[PDB]
C-alpha cells in the first residue's frame, strides 16, 4: 500500500500549491526591473568604482 | 651577399629562440600552484629555458667580432667576462639537458623507487650544482681569454694559451668530451632505455593505446637526441679538424661560422621541441592564444 | 585552559647570566608568536624580545640587543630568553606574552604570570599618572604617540592593557577600537592619529588598576607611562 | 668587410701558428 | 610597505604553504583507486583480499600506498558524483563471469551480464574517464567453467558460435567488454581473472597501476 | 481503482496550476525590459589569483565582510583566504577529501563543508587555542552533501543526493526539520535575504520553494530540460535563478510562480555549474563547463561579458556582499578575484 499512500500525499501537496495567490508577470517583472534601477549606482561590478576606492587595485 | 647572409642567420636564431624560451618560461610560471611542490619536470624545463635565454642574449656580444670588421670593441676586461659567460651558458644548458634526460629515465624505468628522491628540493639542488660544475668547466676559458693583436690596427677577443703549440690539444679535447661527447652518450643511452622500459609487462601491447604511446615517445626521443647531435656535431667536427689545419681557407671560415650558428640554434630549437612534442603543453598554449 | 608559567628568575650577581623559560599549555604554542615584556619595580612595561611562528623572525630591544637571546621549542611548548651580562637595569618582572597574527586576530591577548629577576622609537606618553575615581562614574584615559599609529591599510595599532594590583596585564582593546574577548562591553577605545582615549563607562571595583597603551605600528614596541585609577 | 682568414678556437679567435 | 602585523600575517601564510606543500607531495605519491561493480559481482570479495557514504580502504604493497574508494552505498545518480573521481590512478571494475545465464532480481527480464556491459560502457565511455585506465576483473572464473558445461553461452550472447569450453567462452566475454572501449587511444583496459582463493589479485593491480604511473610521468616530462 | 482515480486527480491539479500560470502571463520580462538601455560590455580583470589548492576546487563562499572567503578543494584542505592580500588565514584539513560544498557563517565564526561522506562538518574559527577545530558533524542524510548554508551560529540548512533538504540544530546535532518532495538529487540551495525561505534545485529538473519555519513546500517551479546544478536568490528575495545541464539559465519569480526569462546561447552547449547575482541583481554571473564564466544581463538576457581565465571547468563562483568583487573557482585549482576598472 505504498503507492496508494504516496498518491494521497502528492494530490494533497498539489492542492496547497494550487491555492496560492499569483500576481501578473508584468507586476512581477516591473519589481525586478525597479529594484535594479534603485540599486544601480551602488553596484561596483555593474558600475566600476574609481581605483582609489577599489580594495583590489 | 656574404656580409648580409651571416648577420641574418644569427639574428633569426637569436630572435626566434628568445620568443620560444620566453614562452616556455612564462607558461611554466603561470601554471604553478605551489612552488617546489611535485613539479620536478617543470623545474628542469624552466632552468633549461633560462640558460638557453642567457645563451642567446649574450650571443650578439660574442659574434660582433665576426661579421662587421673582426674587431673587439668591449676591451680586454669585457672580453674575458663575455667569453666566460658565453661558454658557461653552453655548458650549463648541455648539463641541464643531460640531467633532464636522467630525470626522465628515473621517472620511467624506476617509477616507484624514484619517488623517494625525485623531490623539487632535490631537483633545485641538482640544477644549482650544474651551474657550479659548469663554472669549473669554463675555468680555462677565462684564464686565457685575452686580446689578440691581428695584422693591422685591429684587435680581437680570443684565447691566448701559454703554449699554443701544445696546449691547443687539451683545450679542444676537454671541451669536446664534456660538452658534446659525454652528454650525447648519456642522453642517447637514457632515451633508448626508456623506449625499452616505457610499459609495464601487464600492459596489453595489442591495444592501440599502448602502441600509440610507444610511437609518440619514440619520435620524441629521436627528436631530442637528433637536435642535439645536428646542432653540435658540425661545431665539434670542425673543432677537431682545425687541430691539423694551420692556415684556414675561406671555405673553412664560412663552414666554421655556419657551424657556430647551429650551436646557437640548439638553444633556439630546445624550447620548440617541448612546445610541439608535448601535447599537454601544446594544448594549454593554444587555449591561452 | 590557556596557561603560561614563567620560571628561571631570581637573584643574580652583576655581569652574570640567567635563563628564563616559559612553558605553554592549553593552546597551539607553535601557531603563536611569543614576546617577552618586563616591568621594572614601580615602573611601566618594557618590551624585550619577539620570536615569530616558526622562528623565522626575531626582534630585540636596543637596550638588550646583543645580550639577550630568545628561542622556542615547539615540540616541548617552551619559550626561552637567554640573558647574558645582566645589569642593574635588568632588574624587573619578565612576562611571557602570546600573540597570533592574521587578519582579524587579537595579538597580546594572553599574558603570563611573570617571573622576577633581581640584579644586585615611537614615544607613548601618559602624562596623567593617577586619577581619583569612584564606582559608577565614567572615566576617560588619554594616551599620546609621537608618530601617527594609523597605517595606510586603515588599522590604528594601539593596544590597551589593564594591570590590576598583583595581577598580570590583560588586553582590553586591540588596534585602538576592538574589544578583546572576555572583556566587559563597558570598556571602549576611541582615538585618531596621535591622540587616543580609553572610556570606562560605569566604572566598577575590578576596573581599579594601571592602564597602559602600547604601539604595534613598528618595532620596537613601546609602552606608555601608565595611567593608574585609584578609589 | 675585412680579411676573414683568422684562426678560431671555439667561438673566439686564436693566434695562428 | 607592510605594517608590523601585515608582515607577520604574510609569514603565517607562507607557513601554511609550507604545510600544504608537505601534504601535497605526500598525496602525489599515493594511489587512488575507484572500485566499481554491480551487486554480488565479487566487489566486496576484492576488499576482503586487499584489507557513511563512501568507504575508503588503504593497503600497502611493495612500498606503494593505495587508497581504494567504494561508492556502493551511493544510491544517488552516478553521473552527478562520478566526476569527483576524475584523476584517480585507475578504476577497478568487477564483473561476475558466472552471472551470464542469470537475470536481475528486480528487472527479472534483463540479463546480469548485459547490465554489467551497460554499466561498463557507461563508465569506460564516460567523458570524465577519457584517459583513465580501467582494471577489469572477471571474478568467479571457477564457477563459470561449471556453468558453461551445463548452460551454453548462447543464452547471453546469441551471436556467439564458439566451442562450449572455458578456454574459448571466457576469452569471448573478455573481448566483448574491451570492445565497448569507445576510445582505444587515450586509455587502456587491464583484464584479469580472479577467484575466491587467488593470491595474484593485488599483484595485478600493482602492475596495472605501475603502467599508469609511467604513463603519467611521460605526460609530465613532456615525452608524450 | 482508488489508485487510478487519485492519479487522475493529480493530473487535473497539474492542469489547474498550468492554467493559473498562463492566466497571469499577460506580459514577458523581455518585453518589459525592452525599453531599458543595455549594460554594455562588462570588462573584469583578474585582480588576484589564489594559489595553494592542489586539486579541483568544487566550492567557495564569501564571508559577510567581503574580504575573507573559504574554498573547498579535493586535495583534502579547506582554505580561508584574505582576498585583499592573498594571505591564507586558515587551512583546515578535511577528513573526507571528496568535498562538494562549503559555507561561511554570517557571523564569521564557523565554516561548513560536506561531500560524499554524507556529513556536514562545522568548524570553529574562533577558539582560545588558536586553531580551527571540528565543532559538529551533522549525520542523517543518506546521500552525498551538495550544498549547505548557515542561517546563524546554531542553524544550518543542507541539501543531499537523497532527494531531501534538512534544517539542523547545530547545538544538539539533530535535524529539526526535513524538506521532502524532490524526486531527484538536490544539487544546490539558496537562503533568502531574511532567511525565512529557501529555494532548491534537484536532478528532477524542478525547483521548490520551502518555508524554513513551517517545514513544507510552498511552490514548485519547472521548465528546465535536465538536472539543475546551481540556484541563487535574487537580492530582494522575490526571485531566483537556476543553472542546469541543458546549457540554460532561467529566472523564476516566487509571486508570479512561473519562469520569466531564459539565459542561453547557441554556441553554449555545456552544462552550468554555478550562478550568482551582482549586488543590484542586474548582472547574473554563471559558470560553465567550457572553462569560462559568462556574465548575463538578467533583465535583457544578453551576454554582457566573459570571465575567461581558467584552464578547466568553472565549478563555483560568488559575489561579495557589497558587490565589489566576484571570485571564481575551477578544476584547474585556482581562484580568481574579478572586478572592473573606471
Amino acid at each position: 500500500t505504498a503507492s496508494i499512500a504516496q498518491a494521497r500525499k502528492l494530490v494533497e501537496q498539489l492542492k496547497m500549491e494550487a491555492n496560492i495567490d499569483r500576481i501578473k508577470v508584468s507586476k512581477a517583472a516591473a519589481d525586478l526591473m525597479a529594484y535594479c534601477e534603485a540599486h544601480a549606482k551602488e553596484d561596483p561590478l555593474l558600475t566600476p568604482v574609481p581605483a582609489s576606492e577599489n580594495p583590489f587595485r | 651577399y656574404i656580409n648580409i647572409i651571416m648577420p641574418s642567420v644569427f639574428g633569426t636564431i637569436c630572435l626566434l629562440g628568445i620568443i620560444g624560451n620566453s614562452t616556455v618560461i612564462f607558461a611554466v610560471v603561470k601554471k604553478s600552484k605551489l612552488h617546489w611542490c611535485n613539479n620536478v619536470p617543470d623545474i628542469f624545463i624552466i632552468n633549461l629555458s633560462v640558460v638557453d635565454l642567457l645563451f642567446l642574449l649574450g650571443m650578439p656580444f660574442m659574434i660582433h667580432q665576426l661579421m662587421g670588421n673582426g674587431v673587439w670593441h668591449f676591451g680586454e676586461t669585457m672580453c674575458t667576462l663575455i667569453t666566460a659567460m658565453d661558454a658557461n651558458s653552453q655548458f650549463t644548458s648541455t648539463y641541464i639537458l643531460t640531467a633532464m634526460a636522467i630525470d626522465r629515465y628515473l621517472a620511467t624505468v624506476h617509477p616507484i623507487s624514484s619517488t623517494k628522491f625525485r623531490k623539487p628540493s632535490v631537483a633545485t639542488l641538482v640544477i644549482c650544482l650544474l651551474w657550479a660544475l659548469s663554472f669549473i668547466s669554463i675555468t680555462p676559458v677565462w684564464l686565457y681569454a685575452r686580446l689578440i693583436p691581428f695584422p693591422g690596427g685591429a684587435v680581437g677577443c680570443g684565447i691566448r694559451l701559454p703554449n699554443p703549440d701544445t696546449d691547443l690539444y687539451w683545450f679542444t679535447l676537454y671541451q669536446f668530451f664534456l660538452a658534446f661527447a659525454l652528454p650525447f652518450v648519456v642522453i642517447t643511452a637514457a632515451y633508448v632505455r626508456i623506449l625499452q622500459r616505457m610499459t609495464s609487462s601487464v600492459a596489453p601491447a595489442s591495444q592501440r593505446s599502448i602502441r600509440l604511446r610507444t610511437k609518440r615517445v619514440t619520435r620524441t626521443a629521436i627528436a631530442i637526441c637528433l637536435v642535439f647531435f645536428v646542432c653540435w656535431a658540425p661545431y665539434y667536427v670542425l673543432q677537431l679538424t682545425q687541430l691539423s689545419i694551420s692556415r684556414p681557407t675561406l671555405t673553412f671560415v664560412y663552414l666554421y661560422n655556419a657551424a657556430i650558428s647551429l650551436g646557437y640554434a640548439n638553444s633556439c630549437l630546445n624550447p620548440f621541441v617541448y612546445i610541439v612534442l608535448c601535447e599537454t603543453f601544446r594544448k594549454r598554449l593554444v587555449l591561452s592564444v | 585552559d590557556v596557561q603560561l608559567v614563567e620560571s628561571g628568575g631570581g637573584l643574580v650577581q652583576p655581569g652574570g647570566s640567567r635563563k628564563l623559560s616559559c612553558s605553554a599549555s592549553g593552546f597551539a604554542f607553535s601557531s603563536f608568536g611569543m614576546h617577552w615584556v618586563r616591568q621594572a619595580p614601580e615602573k611601566g612595561l618594557e618590551w624585550v624580545a619577539y620570536i615569530s611562528s616558526g622562528s623565522g623572525t626575531i626582534y630585540y630591544a636596543d637596550t638588550v640587543k646583543g645580550r639577550f637571546t630568545i628561542s622556542r621549542d615547539d615540540p616541548k611548548n617552551t619559550l626561552f630568553l637567554q640573558m647574558t651580562s645582566l645589569r642593574s637595569e635588568d632588574t624587573a618582572m619578565y612576562y611571557c606574552v602570546r600573540s597570533i597574527y592574521y587578519y582579524g586576530s587579537s595579538p597580546f591577548d594572553f599574558w603570563g604570570q611573570g617571573t622576577t629577576l633581581t640584579v644586585s622609537d615611537i614615544v607613548m606618553t601618559q602624562a596623567t599618572s593617577s586619577v581619583p575615581v569612584t564606582p559608577g562614574e565614567s572615566v576617560s584615559i588619554s594616551c599620546r604617540s609621537s608618530k601617527s599609529l594609523l597605517h595606510s591599510n586603515g588599522n590604528t595599532y594601539l593596544y590597551w592593557f589593564l594591570q590590576r594590583p598583583g595581577q598580570s596585564p590583560q588586553l582590553l582593546i586591540y588596534r585602538m577600537s576592538n574589544l578583546a574577548s572576555g572583556v566587559p562591553d563597558r570598556f571602549s577605545g576611541s582615538g585618531s592619529g596621535t591622540a587616543f582615549t580609553l572610556t570606562i563607562s560605569r566604572l566598577e571595583a575590578e576596573d581599579v588598576g594601571v592602564y597602559y597603551c602600547m604601539q604595534h605600528l613598528e618595532y620596537p614596541l613601546t609602552f606608555g607611562a601608565g595611567t593608574k585609577l585609584e578609589l | 668587410d675585412f680579411d676573414m682568414l683568422r684562426c678560431m678556437l671555439g667561438r673566439v679567435y686564436r693566434p695562428c701558428w | 610597505t607592510l605594517s608590523a602585523e601585515d608582515k607577520a600575517a604574510v609569514e603565517r601564510s607562507k607557513m601554511i604553504d609550507r604545510n600544504l606543500r608537505e601534504d601535497g607531495e605526500k598525496a602525489a605519491r599515493e594511489v587512488k583507486l575507484l572500485l566499481l561493480g554491480a551487486g554480488e559481482s565479487g566487489k566486496n570479495t576484492i576488499v576482503k583480499q586487499m584489507k557513511t557514504g563512501i568507504v575508503e580502504t588503504h593497503f600497502t604493497f611493495k612500498d606503494l600506498h593505495f587508497k581504494m574508494f567504494d561508492v556502493g552505498a551511493q544510491r544517488s545518480e552516478r553521473k552527478k558524483w562520478i566526476h569527483c573521481f576524475e584523476g584517480v590512478t585507475a578504476i577497478i571494475f568487477c564483473v561476475a563471469l558466472s552471472d551470464y545465464d542469470l537475470v536481475l532480481a528486480e528487472d527479472e527480464e534483463m540479463n546480469r551480464m548485459h547490465a554489467s556491459m551497460k554499466l561498463f560502457d557507461s563508465i569506460c565511455n564516460n567523458k570524465w574517464f577519457t584517459d583513465t585506465s580501467i582494471i577489469l576483473f572477471l571474478n568467479k572464473k571457477d564457477l563459470f567453467e561449471e556453468k558453461i558445461k551445463k548452460s551454453p553461452l548462447t543464452i547471453c550472447y546469441p551471436e556467439y558460435a564458439g566451442s562450449n569450453t572455458y578456454e574459448e567462452a571466457a576469452a569471448y566475454i573478455q573481448c566483448q567488454f574491451e570492445d565497448l572501449n569507445k576510445r582505444k587511444d587515450t586509455k587502456e583496459i587491464y583484464t584479469h581473472f580472479t577467484c575466491s582463493t587467488d593470491t595474484k589479485n593485488v599483484q595485478f593491480v600493482f602492475d596495472a597501476v605501475t603502467d599508469v604511473i609511467i604513463k603519467n610521468n611521460l605526460k609530465d616530462c613532456g615525452l608524450f | 481503482s482508488e489508485l487510478d482515480q487519485l492519479r487522475q486527480e493529480a493530473e487535473q491539479l497539474k492542469n489547474q496550476i498550468r492554467d493559473a500560470r498562463k492566466a497571469c502571463a499577460d506580459a514577458t520580462l523581455s518585453q518589459i525590459t525592452n525599453n531599458i538601455d543595455p549594460v554594455g560590455r562588462i570588462q573584469m580583470r583578474t585582480r588576484r589569483t589564489l594559489r595553494g589548492h592542489l586539486a579541483k576546487i568544487y566550492a567557495m563562499h564569501w564571508g559577510t565582510d567581503s574580504r575573507l572567503l573559504v574554498s573547498a578543494s579535493q586535495d583534502g584542505k579547506l582554505i580561508i583566504w584574505d582576498s585583499y592580500t592573498t594571505n591564507k588565514v586558515h587551512a583546515i584539513p578535511l577528513r573526507s577529501s571528496w568535498v562538494m560544498t562549503c559555507a561561511y557563517a554570517p557571523s564569521g565564526n564557523y565554516v561548513a563543508c560536506g561531500g560524499l561522506d554524507n556529513i556536514c562538518s562545522i568548524y570553529n574559527l574562533k577558539t582560545r587555542e588558536g586553531n580551527v577545530r571540528v565543532s559538529r558533524e551533522l549525520a542523517g542524510h543518506t546521500g552525498y552533501l551538495s550544498c549547505c548554508r548557515f542561517l546563524d551560529d546554531n542553524q544550518i540548512v543542507t541539501s543531499s543526493g537523497d532527494t531531501t533538504c534538512a534544517l539542523w540544530d547545530i547545538e544538539t546535532g539533530q535535524q529539526t526539520t526535513t524538506f521532502t518532495g524532490h524526486t531527484g538529487d538536490v544539487m544546490s540551495l539558496s537562503l533568502a535575504p531574511d532567511t525565512r525561505l529557501f529555494v532548491s534545485g534537484a536532478c528532477d529538473a524542478s525547483a521548490k520553494l520551502w518555508d524554513v519555519r513551517e517545514g513544507m513546500c510552498r511552490q514548485t517551479f519547472t521548465g528546465h530540460e535536465s538536472d539543475i546544478n546551481a540556484i541563487c536568490f535574487f537580492p530582494n528575495g522575490n526571485a531566483f535563478a537556476t543553472g542546469s545541464d541543458d546549457a540554460t539559465c532561467r529566472l523564476f519569480d516566487l509571486r508570479a510562480d512561473q519562469e520569466l526569462m531564459t539565459y542561453s546561447h547557441d554556441n553554449i552547449i555545456c552544462g552550468i555549474t554555478s550562478v550568482s547575482f551582482s549586488k543590484s541583481g542586474r548582472l547574473l554571473l554563471a559558470g560553465y563547463d567550457d572553462f569560462n564564466c559568462n556574465v548575463w544581463d538578467a533583465l535583457k538576457a544578453d551576454r554582457a561579458g566573459v570571465l575567461a581565465g581558467h584552464d578547466n571547468r568553472v565549478s563555483c563562483l560568488g559575489v561579495t556582499d557589497d558587490g565589489m568583487a566576484v571570485a571564481t573557482g575551477s578544476w584547474d585549482s585556482f581562484l580568481k578575484i574579478w572586478n572592473g576598472s573606471s
